[PDB]
């Protein structure tokens, strides 16, 4: 009864936290992301610009390093709906398993 | 390990004491013998099945006649000691002779026409009944509570037997065989009184439903029973992966929802308010239907759903796909949360088949209806005795008196070697009657050849002695009956019973 | 008496913060096999032969020409390095953080069974 | 049932089965025969042939499509 009823709320309220600032952190990497597409978009063509995410940059064209940059931003961008989506559906559920604590307490 | 004539002996040796102390416990007017236990431990009982118990048991048939004994305390649990006098009867007499005379064969047949006859004459002896007539009925009730000389409350639940029983009485295997016995439902109950109690339709939910988010009462919502498969499905008929993290949590709860609802929905398909959920049982099922504001009744017996099967006399639906009325909460029907005493009970009434009570009981508490009810039990099982069998016959020793008479007409004529059982049948009714004669108190050897004279002309057809009046009697005048299967119920065991122990001459372990 | 009630309280505190820094960490190692499993599909793509400009020493960073795609390595073993193919890398990359998935997993139901007992015993410190 | 003399061999196998109820024929002459030790039942499906909902019957025809 109210214990599953109770045991909704309490996982709900913890994990409709996170979503909240991932969806945030997201808005973010979107920026940079694109903004990284700019810096070296600003070079109209640069193959001395490297495309390489870690330690090693191997030496690519500007162009799909661009192609890649904006799915990037994209990509960086995507998840703050999944992340929005995440956080809208908790709050629904919360007082749902609230709810049915109170109304079998009152039945 | 045991052998041949000794075992023998032993059927008659152990049958005889087996089929004995009882008797003397026999009858309205009866002897309750003495039980000590090794500690001290007293006991005072005409229960035979009782008094089968504490006495220590080693001979394996003595075991043996404790297992027809509870082989027909299954069956009626009244005359378990009457069926075993008459095998203790019977193997007492043909065999002993007739295995001297060498055989368990001649006796084992002639109890086939030992029994036969009887079934004839029963047929003769018996009267048929008004099931129609719950008087014509309420007399054998009136008769069944008292022979343990219990009355009191019993009167009223005489006739709370007759009224379920013909309703919880409804079956058929085309030939209309009627056992139906679960249908009718019993309730303990505090408060009310033992004169107060009656039988309410369908099955009434008492034992396990207590639960208050029933709602409490539904005028026409549907219950329903779930063989269903109302498990939420984490996926979409399926159930994914669970939850150890918040993405496991959003995705597969969500799914989780739809297949509760999409269910429940076609439970809402056929709009209810209760449902007692007992397939596919879900702490979200329950909730969504708590959302849904249709009562979710978990935590709950399959055994209440078939009780609840005979509280609508629907079934219970695995169908996941339009669930129905006729489905689960077959007829317009009843669910209400009752409190009889203050206990919750749960009432659906309104079977979609008629026939459909189930019997409340109240007493003054629990306990002084369990007097009702332990009496009533006998009290509603005489019915469906009765309901069993529309026969029923004068007792006592015109139930007696009667067959021999033919049986010894057979064995003259029959003048084989199997009139010695006929011989060794005849009088083999008689002891209860010599019981009966113990019952009053009386000579039995005088009674006896004075009942026999009464079947002599009268053919002691109503004709037996009763103990309790006294006297050779008509017994419908004096009004003891029983429905014709409950005697030969008692009559058909003990024939069989004893051809049992007729057939063993080795014990071997 | 009155400190072992205040003893074990801040006790369970610090495994949450252990746990909570092991997941964090497992939540790390696991982040660069597919880093591992990744520079590779760009490797294949422009081509062995493009500039890499890879860390030579502390913010030294040395240059040099791609090759050898389809050569690529494992680290396992205590010290030993199995250079696999450009398909076989990728595989244990994915595999290892897999063997630190779940690694990585029970550590939150470690993790979070210890601050409610923390508690427990905080519920216990009030009382 | 019926006389006890009526016992009857009978051609090949009268059925121990519950026969169709849905106005099944009752007779299909030559049967070419699908003998199920499967039972055929029903499983829920969220979503059925289809997609569009012209009508709130056709937000019913999805799932009923299965």
């Amino acid at each position: 009864a109210f214990t599953e009823l109770q045991a909704k709320v309490i996982d709900t309220q913890q994990k409709v936290k996170l979503a909240d600032i991932q969806i945030e952190q997201l808005n973010r990497t979107k920026k940079h992301a694109h903004l990284t597409d700019t810096e070296i978009m600003t070079l109209v063509d640069e193959t001395n610009m490297y495309e390489g995410v870690g330690r090693m940059f191997i030496l690519q064209s500007k162009e799909a390093i661009h192609s890649q940059l904006l799915e990037k931003q994209k990509i960086a961008e995507e998840k703050i709906k999944e992340l929005e989506q995440k956080k809208s559906y908790l709050e629904r559920s919360v007082k749902e398993a609230e709810d049915n604590i109170r109304e079998m307490l009152m039945a | 390990r045991e052998s041949g004539r000794k075992v023998q002996s032993g059927n008659i040796n152990a049958a005889k004491t087996i089929a004995d102390i009882i008797r003397t416990c026999l009858g309205p007017k009866s002897m309750m013998k003495m039980l000590l236990d090794p500690m001290g431990g007293i006991v005072m009982t005409n229960d035979g099945n009782a008094i089968l118990r504490e006495i220590q048991v080693q001979h394996p048939a003595a075991k043996s006649m404790i297992e027809i004994s509870r082989t027909q305390d299954e069956e009626v649990g009244d005359g378990t000691t009457s069926v075993i006098i008459l095998a203790g009867e019977m193997l007492s007499v043909a065999e002993h002779f007739l295995e001297q005379q060498m055989h368990p064969t001649v006796v084992i047949s002639a109890y086939r026409k030992a029994l036969d006859d009887m079934i004839s004459t029963l047929k003769k002896i018996s009267i048929p009944v008004d099931i129609s007539d719950s008087d014509m009925m309420l007399n054998i009730i009136n008769s069944s509570i008292t022979t343990k000389a219990i009355s009191r409350w019993s009167s009223l639940a005489c006739n709370i037997a007759l009224d379920a029983v013909k309703m919880v009485q409804f079956e058929e295997n085309g030939r209309k065989e009627i056992d139906i016995k679960k249908y009718a439902r019993v309730e303990k109950i505090p408060g009310g009184i033992i004169e107060d109690s009656c039988v309410l339709r369908g099955v009434m939910i008492n034992k396990d439903v207590t639960h208050p988010r029933m709602r409490r009462y539904i005028k026409n919502p549907r219950i329903v029973l779930l063989d269903s498969s109302l498990e939420y499905k984490k996926g979409e008929s399926q159930t994914d992966i669970e939850i150890t993290r918040e993405e496991d949590f959003t995705r597969i709860l969500q799914m989780e929802e739809e297949y509760i609802q999409q269910l429940c929905e076609d439970i809402i398909q056929l709009k209810p308010d209760v449902v007692i959920t007992e397939k596919g049982i879900s702490d979200l099922a329950q909730h969504y239907l708590m959302r849904a504001n249709i009562t979710a009744i978990r935590r709950v017996r399959k055994t209440d759903n078939n009780r609840i099967a005979r509280a609508c006399g629907a079934r219970i639906v695995s169908r996941p796909e339009e669930l129905r009325e006729d489905d689960v909460g077959t007829g317009a029907g009843l669910l209400e949360i009752k409190k009889i005493g203050d206990e919750y009970f749960t009432f659906i009434t309104d079977c979609k088949d008629p026939k459909a009570c189930t019997i409340l009981l109240r007493g003054a508490s629990k306990e002084i209806l369990s007097e009702v009810e332990r009496n009533l039990q006998d009290a509603m099982q005489v019915c469906r005795n009765v309901l069993l069998d529309p026969q029923l016959v004068p007792g006592g020793g015109a139930s007696e008196m009667a067959v021999a008479h033919a049986l010894t007409e057979k064995s003259k004529a029959m003048t084989g070697v199997e009139q010695w059982p006929y011989r060794a049948v005849a009088q083999a009714l008689e002891v209860i009657p010599r019981t009966l004669i113990q019952n009053c108190g009386a000579s039995t050897i005088r009674l006896l050849t004075s009942l026999r004279a009464k079947h002599t002309q009268e053919n002691c057809e109503t004709w037996g002695v009763n103990g309790e009046t006294g006297t050779l009697v008509d017994m419908k005048e004096l009004g003891i009956w029983e429905p014709l299967a409950v005697k030969l119920q008692t009559y058909k065991t003990a024939v069989e019973t004893a051809v049992l122990l007729l057939r063993i001459d080795d014990i071997v372990s | 008496n009155l400190p072992q009630l205040e003893m074990l309280k801040n006790q369970l505190d610090q495994e949450v913060e252990f746990l909570s820094t092991s997941i964090a960490q497992l939540k790390v190692v696991q982040t660069k096999y597919v880093e591992a499993k990744d520079c590779l599909n760009v490797l294949n793509k422009s081509n062995e032969g493009k500039e890499l400009l890879v860390p030579l020493t502390s913010s030294m960073y040395v240059p040099g020409k791609l090759h050898d795609v389809e050569h690529v390595l494992i680290d396992v073993g205590t010290g030993y390095y199995v250079e696999k193919t450009a398909e076989d890398a990728k595989d244990f990359f994915k595999r290892k953080i897999d063997f630190l998935t779940k690694q990585m997993e029970k550590i939150q139901p470690a993790l979070q069974e210890k601050h409610a007992m923390k508690q427990a015993v905080m519920e216990m410190m009030s009382q | 049932g019926r006389s006890q003399m009526e016992s009857m061999l009978i051609s090949g196998y009268a059925l121990n089965c519950v026969v169709g109820s849905q106005g099944m024929p009752k007779r299909i002459v030559n049967a070419k025969i699908a003998c199920l030790d499967f039972s055929l039942q029903k499983t829920k499906m969220k979503l059925g042939v289809q997609v569009v909902i012209t009508d709130p019957e056709k937000l019913d025809q999805i799932r009923q499509r299965e």
